[PDB]
């Protein structure tokens, strides 16, 4: 035999094959990736009726899949045809695949007709469709999607999609997606003066989404506001807007606006439980900016350019448990910054430039379990700063230039010694390099 | 002894993957900077005649963004080797992934500096000398270039994933 056959698995990778090889009838897993198969047809898999898992990824460019190629593979659950450059599908290529659950077609130069034509009509049990990195410019699923009742995962990452509107996504109405990944599709036409805004309606009408990934799409504030107004009411549990590269003003520039209280108003009825706005050049957290996220439990703003947090920035976040502000440009913390966060359990302030903590910085945070202040520029803290943090389980204070002069260091050294089971890593004195916990002031 | 050879080809394949991932990460940063530049350029083009004072603030930001592109181009490294400054781009990176000598994989990555991408000369205060459409086109060509380089690396990564599965079998 040409391939390596172990039990139920035929591994046929990179064997210089020009056709499907001869294999034991009992194999149910076949990997034919990295071969030179130019054409597949109904004879190709006619001796392998028991296949459950089939890969034919990244052949020489131009693979042709004829009608009924997989007809009679009525046990096939997973089919992967990724990285077939200039893949040529006949419209009945997937005939017979009523039980297929996963189809992957990443980077196959496919266009929007692959969703609007009859290619996927036979796939009545389909659960997951991966179409990343193709040439899909509009997302317009054909009417048969209405009856694909287990369909719940779609990934269109890296397609250059001009715009999405209610009329495009019609045939996804009524679905519950567990994952809708529309990352880095750009949506270039949907700008400030586009007439499509008046008629766009709600792209996600009567659709619910557990995880909506809209990362890497720009989302200039004015665009975000329009987009979230358009989808108002859509139930979304987890919203990913990381790498929204137009959203923030940026540190030292005012060409663009940071989000404000009106930006996310459309999300008020969405029930969002987690939100990721990391890596989006945000400079200022403005008054009530997050107050429409009435159900929010986790929020990351990591890796922005945040240097300014307005009073009442977190107003209305009465359910928030976790707040990540790691890797920003904060120069200090004061007690007003973190008002309106009574339920907070996890506060990450690591990798900032913080050089001072205001006297009662954490007074409004009695439920805090985890507090990261590592990798900042703290030389000292005010006496008693951590005393009311009665639920604290972990604290990071390392990689800070602690001034271990006495009596300045008295409180912190005594506190870190008394609470040595909470400290993660080891806070060290500038100069001497000894652990802060070991300093005894007389 | 044949087992050692498979173990070696596999480790070298994983390392190719980590290298490619580092480059993909940096390229997605470049891409994001370029799209922000595009958006700033669009906003500049839509700036009224009475609002011409805004153009200098836009140029200031784009100039800093062009600097960031160059910072990425110059610092991005794996295993002590620069990935995106073009300095390795004629030889490329070669991985020994075959269970015998000859079976080999070479990856070329072009320079992604602002000069190599042709976005160095952008100037939103000077649509009178270098047309808005030409400046926008420069930015779109640079976006296409970065995106094509990323796609190319995705194909090679996929090849390396399959080679690892192959060696394991
Ligand atoms: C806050 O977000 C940061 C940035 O995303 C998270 O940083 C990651 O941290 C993990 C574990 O420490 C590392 O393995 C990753 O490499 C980090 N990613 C980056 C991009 O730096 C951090 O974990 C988050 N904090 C909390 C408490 O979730
Ligand atoms: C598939 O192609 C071969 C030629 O390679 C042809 O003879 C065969 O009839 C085709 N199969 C079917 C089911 O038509
Ligand atoms: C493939 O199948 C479609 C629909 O099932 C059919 O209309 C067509 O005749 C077939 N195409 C070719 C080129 O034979
Ligand atoms: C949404 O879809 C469900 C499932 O088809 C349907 O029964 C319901 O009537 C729809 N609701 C609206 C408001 O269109």
């Amino acid at each position: 035999s040409e391939c390596s056959v172990i039990g139920y698995n035929a591994i046929c990778i990179n064997r210089g094959l020009h056709q499907v090889p001869e294999l034991p009838a009992h194999v149910n897993y076949v990997d034919l990736s990295l071969n030179s198969i130019a054409e597949l047809n109904e004879t190709s898999f006619s001796r392998l009726q028991d296949l459950q898992f089939l890969k034919v990824e990244q052949q020489t460019p131009g693979l042709v899949i004829r009608n009924n190629t997989f007809r009679g593979l009525s046990s096939l659950i997973i089919l992967k045809l990724d990285y077939n450059q200039f893949l040529q599908l006949e419209t009945g290529a997937f005939n017979g695949l009523a039980n297929l659950e996963v189809l992957t077609l990443t980077q196959c130069n496919l266009d929007g007709a692959v969703l609007s034509g009859n290619f996927f009509k036979p796939l009545t049990s389909l659960e997951m469709l991966v179409l990343r990195d193709n040439n899909i410019k509009k997302i317009q699923p054909a009417s048969f999607f209405l009856n694909m009742r287990r369909f719940h995962v779609l990934d269109l990452t890296f397609n250059k999609v001009k715009s999405i509107c209610e009329e495009d996504l019609l045939n996804f109405q009524g679905k519950h997606f567990t994952l809708l990944r529309l990352s880095s599709i750009t949506l270039q036409d949907m700008n400030e003066y586009w007439l499509g805004w008046e008629k766009c309606g709600n792209p996600f009408k009567n659709t619910s989404i557990t995880t909506l990934d809209l990362s890497g799409n720009g989302f200039k504030e004015s665009m975000a506001k329009r987009f979230f107004d358009a989808i108002a009411g859509t139930k979304i549990q987890s919203l990913i807007l990381s790498n929204s590269y137009n959203m923030g003003s940026s540190f030292g520039h005012t060409n663009f606006k940071d989000p404000d209280n009106f930006t996310f108003k459309g999300l008020e009825a969405s029930g969002v439980k987690t939100c990721d706005l990391s890596k989006s050049k945000i400079f200022a957290l403005l008054k009530s900016v997050f107050s429409h996220f009435t159900d929010l439990e986790q929020l990351t703003l990591a890796q922005n350019e945040i240097n300014k947090i307005d009073d009442n920035a977190f107003w209305g976040l009465t359910h928030l448990l976790k707040l990540n502000l790691s890797q920003n440009f904060l120069g200090s913390i004061d007690s007003r910054m973190f008002e309106n966060l009574d339920k907070l359990e996890v506060l990450d302030l690591s990798y900032n430039h913080i050089r001072a903590l205001g006297d009662q910085s954490f007074l409004g945070l009695p439920n805090l379990k985890e507090l990261a202040l590592d990798t900042n520029q703290l030389k000292s803290v005010p006496d008693g700063i951590f005393d009311r943090l009665t639920s604290l389980q972990k604290i990071w204070l390392h990689t800070n230039p602690w001034d271990c002069s006495c009596p300045r260091i008295d409180y912190l050294s005594r506190w870190l010694n008394k609470n040595s089971q909470k400290e993660q890593g080891s806070a060290k004195c500038s100069g001497s390099g000894k652990p802060v916990r070991s300093i005894i002031c007389p | 002894g044949q087992i050692r050879g498979l173990e070696m080809a596999s480790k070298n394949s994983q390392d190719g993957i980590s290298l490619i991932q580092t480059a993909e990460g940096a390229l997605t940063e470049t891409h994001a900077i370029l799209q922000r530049m595009r958006e700033l350029t669009v906003q500049a083009g839509n700036t009224g005649t009475q609002q011409a004072e805004d153009l200098g603030a836009i140029k200031d930001e784009m100039d800093a963004l062009i600097e960031e592109i160059d910072g990425i181009s110059n610092r991005t490294e794996f295993n002590g080797k620069k990935l995106l400054d073009g300095t390795n781009s004629t030889d490329g990176f070669t991985f020994q992934i075959g269970a015998n000598a000859g079976q080999q994989l070479n990856v070329k990555i072009d320079s992604m500096s602002s000069t190599a991408l042709g976005v160095n000369a952008l100037d939103v205060t000077d649509f009178a000398a270098t047309a808005f459409d030409d400046q926008l086109k420069s930015i779109d060509t640079a976006i296409n270039t970065v995106s094509t380089q990323r796609a190319k690396l995705g194909a090679v990564q996929n090849r390396l994933e399959h080679t690892i599965n192959n060696l394991g079998a």
